[PDB]
RNA sequence: AGCUUUACUGCAGGCUGUCGCUGAG
RNA sequence: CGCACGGAGGCGAAGAACCACAGAUUUCCGAAUGAGAAUCUCUAACAAUUGCUUCGCGCAAUGAGGAACCCCGAGAACUGAAACAUCUCAGUAUCGGGAGGAACAGAAAACGCAACGUGAUGUCGUUAGUAACCGCGAGUGAACGCGAUACAGCCCAAAC
């Protein structure tokens, strides 16, 4: 909430999760803050996810600020155990990273952009 | 690279400003209105946690405590004292606040030890410190190797013996050569001096 | 004395508790004699009666009954 | 005053305590025991409680 | 575990009692209800219980005197043991 | 030792300035 | 067949008594724990606080004791100064909390015989009534080093 600074359409929120799953099986991925992180500083970083439900909120406060000097594009989640789920894991995640999609480049790509439009 | 939590601990370096800031005047108002000792799910500084001892595993639980800011609340004497004896105003404890947080919470849970303390923030007339604690009968513990070493019989009530981190430092031990005379090894054992 | 282990052992689950009850009885009755100024006692065998209860007890609990 | 049945068990004992050595016991020690060092009269003496 | 019974309470008024009013005094367990010494003595004597006064004594025991049916006869009884 | 006071020295308490809680024009 | 040497009686060659280890039994109150209560009582119980959790007291923890010793907190006054306030008595007496069979300490952000040197920590001897403190009064008072004792070094956090 701290972090966030403009809300995500419950749709637009739909296809990023939807991007991410097939990007988890076509491409590449990265689930948990201190990967993502990573990602978002060794540039590797095409598509981020942030969730909106976490306590305490320092883990993620970084990303917004962190991408928005990496170029790297960055999307948030309401809910943080989708997520998780959407990265394949059983567990919730913080937020993570879509490291070179796959067959969901058309989408992220305008993902990046509907976003970017959406300020 | 920088690993994510290095910027949740340099956050903390200036709890006063930024967003932490924003975040601080949101938290210790929910804060101001919990108990004494509040068990939390997950630590609000988690490079701190995990550096002095954290691990989300089981039998490892953390607990905020809030303690009253200020010097010692002492009663005025019933008797004869000379002046050096008299005071009440300026007498402070000689257990830091930390020290009493990290007590008053191993009390609310006497099945487990005190691991380990940090602070998180202090209004006008409080002070908060999470405090690690470890289920010391617990097999996810008794079989961890970065911690097992607390289950043993003479790490019971450590808190109170002054074993805890804070504890030794409140204690005049961090100094291995000039200034530890009456300290090492022990205050008592040099006769309370330091 | 009148009553030993291996005889205590070599009785049935039913057997005890069967010959139990009898020296209780016994017991009973003894007491019951001392009560009323008792006299044609031999004091060596009240005392007997209640070793052989224990006895008896101590096999009770060895044996599963 | 009305007592208990707990108090009532006190005092029975304390008062069969209160009983001479038996005859027999002296024989028994060649007389090197014939006093009650506790004897506790009713007016005399006080009992706890 | 502890009997009810002790033993026959045996006593001038005991005998009273007995050969008068066809009652039967015991010494029994202080733990134990008027009925529960009922029972016990039907049992260890064979009889009928119409009823049963108790009062614990200045002796830490508990002293119960039973009257028996109009059927039996307490001195009868009493003569056996 | 109790007691007193414009005895000596201090300690509570009250009033007051300042700092922290403490922010916007 | 206790102390305990009486009387009556009994037990033991089916090896008793007696001693060693192991086991059985082990009332009520008692941390006292279903609830209450001057050791009893009333209608199934880990009371209370916690951890894990089949989120069910299901599996566990705590509580209290102990000769002193130990560790962490609270902290006098008589007294000495030939009065007395700092100082001293003394971090003593006493109080609160807690561990063990021993505790605490401990592998250098050390020492500083200043070195081309020593090498975790307690303790003992000495250093020394020295340095240092103090109405510079009365009094208070170390350390490094040295000789011994015993020696023992390791684990995370993070980067990947
Ligand atoms: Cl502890
Ligand atoms: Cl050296
Ligand atoms: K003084
Ligand atoms: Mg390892
Ligand atoms: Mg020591
Ligand atoms: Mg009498
Ligand atoms: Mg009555
Ligand atoms: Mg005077
Ligand atoms: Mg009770
Ligand atoms: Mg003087
Ligand atoms: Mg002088
Ligand atoms: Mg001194
Ligand atoms: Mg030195
Ligand atoms: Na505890
Ligand atoms: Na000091
Ligand atoms: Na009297
Ligand atoms: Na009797
Ligand atoms: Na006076
Ligand atoms: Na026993
Ligand atoms: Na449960
Ligand atoms: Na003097
Ligand atoms: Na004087
Ligand atoms: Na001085």
């Amino acid at each position: 909430p701290v972090y966030v600074d403009f809300d995500v359409p419950a749709d637009l929120e739909d296809d990023a999760l939807e991007a991410l799953e097939v990007a988890r099986d076509t491409g590449a991925v990265k689930k948990g803050t201190n990967e993502t992180t990573k990602s978002i500083e060794r540039g590797s970083a095409e598509l981020v996810f942030v969730a909106e439900d976490v306590q305490p909120e320092e883990i993620v406060m970084h990303i917004p600020e962190l991408a928005d000097e990496k170029g790297v594009p960055f999307i948030f989640v309401e809910q943080q155990d989708d997520l998780g789920h959407a990265a394949g894991l059983e567990v919730g995640s913080a937020a993570a990273a879509v490291t070179d999609a796959g067959e969901a480049d058309a989408d992220v790509e305008d993902i990046a952009d509907k976003v970017e439009e959406l300020r | 690279a920088r690993s994510a939590y290095s910027y949740i601990r340099d956050a903390w370096e200036n709890p006063g400003d930024g967003q932490l800031a924003e975040l601080q005047w949101q938290r210790q108002q929910e804060w101001r209105n919990e108990g004494a000792v509040e068990r939390i799910e997950r630590p609000t500084r988690l490079d701190k946690a995990r550096s002095q001892g954290y691990k989300a595993k089981q039998g490892v639980i953390v607990a905020r405590v809030s303690v009253r800011k200020g010097s010692a609340r002492k009663r005025r004497h019933k008797a004869g004292r000379r002046s050096k004896r008299q005071g009440v105003t300026r007498i402070t404890r000689r257990k830091d606040i930390q020290r009493v947080a990290e007590e008053r919470a191993s009390r609310t849970f006497p099945n487990l030890r005190v691991l380990n303390s940090y602070s998180v923030g202090q209004d006008g007339r409080q002070k908060w410190h999470e405090v690690i604690l470890i289920d010391p009968n617990h097999p996810a513990i008794q079989n961890d190797d970065d911690l097992s070493w607390i289950c043993a019989d003479d790490q019971a009530d450590r808190v109170f013996r002054g074993l805890t981190g804070a504890g030794r430092r409140n204690r005049g031990l961090s100094g291995k050569g000039k200034g530890s005379e009456k300290t090492r090894p022990s205050l008592r054992s040099n006769g309370g001096k330091g | 004395t009148v009553l030993h282990v291996q005889e205590i052992r070599d009785m049935t689950p039913a057997e005890r508790e069967a010959e139990l009850d009898d020296l209780k009885t016994e017991l009973l009755n003894a007491r019951a004699v001392q009560a009323a100024g008792g006299a044609p006692e031999n004091p060596g065998r009240i005392k007997e009666l209640r070793k052989a209860i224990a006895r008896i007890k101590t096999i009770q609990g060895e044996e599963g009954d | 005053g009305k007592k208990s049945k707990a108090t009532k068990k006190r005092l029975a004992k304390l008062d069969n305590q209160n009983s001479r050595v038996p005859a027999w016991v002296m024989l028994k020690t060649d007389r090197e025991v014939q006093r009650n060092h506790k004897r506790r009269h009713w007016r005399r003496n006080d009992t706890d409680e | 575990s502890w009997d009810v019974i002790k033993h026959p309470h045996v006593t001038e008024k005991a005998m009273n009692d007995m050969d008068f009013q066809n009652k039967l005094q015991f010494a029994v367990d202080d733990r134990a209800s008027k009925g529960e010494v009922a029972d016990a003595v039907e049992e260890q004597y064979d009889v009928t219980v119409e009823q049963v006064n108790t009062q614990n004594t200045m002796d830490g025991e508990k002293k119960a005197v039973v009257r028996l049916s109009e059927d039996d006869d307490a001195q009868e009884v009493a003569s056996r043991i």
